[PDB]
């Protein structure tokens, strides 16, 4: 995360991440139950095998409250590309069962139409990660959050040298030096609502970080709320 | 109308027969009241942990 703030205390309970064999987390995730993680499906080839650690906000040492959790099953979504970065979703079903407690507990999942209407309509979500706190910098040992615009889907459009599918929204700001970056992949991206925070994206990709002119890109959650249903009922 | 503060629900708002109609994400039992969400655990989704 570039810019923004550090996740106090309880701020970010939903916030995963995906360890490697080095206990080095390369991704993001979010807790959706006890037994289920959402995250970026191009995070499934960053690393051979990997755990997903939850509770941490500090990687620097063992506070007491973390927890390691191995992977069971592994959904990542038939249509996802490299070559477009579309349908950047994946679903992983734990082992062991989340034990919910301080800074450890799910967001929820909304409902299709509200919120497209009353989510996606607000002015901000947040967006949190251990990426990297700039673009040619290392992985933060310390989980930041960050307060992104929801941007016009118009001037998001324009503003990239790519294609932005029916699958994918922007957040961030135009010259403003606060965006995800690499690391946050897979990470949450949640809205507000009277006190309550729904998933509304995943950190999917951006060109560079929070460089001007461009905006961070996310998958959209709202598009795959059946699918993700599903990947957790069977 | 939903349109209409969310309709004074506390999440989720339908407009069913040009009425509303409120519901909740799981782990949430809808109020007496029909709008308000009541969790049912320690750790409803969506709530920061003070604790
Ligand atoms: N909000 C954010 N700013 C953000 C958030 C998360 C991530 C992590 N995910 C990735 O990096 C996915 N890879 C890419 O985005 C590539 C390729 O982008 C073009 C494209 C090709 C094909 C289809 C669609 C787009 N860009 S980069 O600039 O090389 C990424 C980087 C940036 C900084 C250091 C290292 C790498 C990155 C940026
Ligand atoms: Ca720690
Ligand atoms: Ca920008």
């Amino acid at each position: 995360i570039v810019g923004g703030q550090e996740c106090k205390d309880g701020e970010c309970p939903w916030q995963a991440l995906l360890i490697n064999e080095e206990n080095e987390g390369f991704c993001g995730g979010t807790i959706l139950s006890e037994f289920y993680i959402l995250t970026a499906a191009h995070c499934l080839y960053q690393a051979k095998r990997f755990k997903v650690r939850v509770g941490d906000r500090n990687t620097e040492q063992e506070e007491g409250g973390e927890a390691v959790h191995e992977v069971e099953v592994v959904i990542k979504h038939n249509r996802f590309t490299k070559e477009t970065y579309d349908f950047d979703i994946a679903v992983l079903r734990l082992k062991t069962p989340i034990t919910f407690r301080m800074n450890v507990a799910p967001a929820c999942l909304p409902e299709r139409d509200w919120a497209e209407s009353t989510l996606m309509t607000q002015k901000t979500g947040i967006v949190s990660g251990f990426g990297r706190t700039h673009e040619k910098g290392r992985q933060s040992t310390r989980l930041k959050m960050l307060e992104v615009p929801y941007v016009d889907r118009n001037s998001c459009k324009l503003s990239s040298s790519f294609i932005i599918t029916q699958n994918m929204f922007c957040a961030g700001y135009d010259t403003k030096q606060e965006d995800a970056c690499q690391g946050d992949s897979g990470g949450p991206h949640v809205t507000r609502f009277k006190d309550t925070y729904f998933v509304t994206g995943i950190v999917s990709w951006g060109e560079g970080c929070a460089r001007k002119g461009k905006y961070g890109i996310y998958t959209k959650v709202t598009a795959f709320l059946k699918w993700i249903d599903r990947s957790m009922k069977t | 109308l939903c349109s209409l503060d969310n309709g004074d629900c506390d999440q989720f708002c339908h407009e069913e027969q040009n009425s509303v109609v409120c519901s909740c994400a799981r782990g949430y039992t809808l109020a007496d009241n029909g709008k308000a969400c009541i969790p049912t655990g320690p750790y409803p989704c969506g709530k920061q942990t003070l604790e």
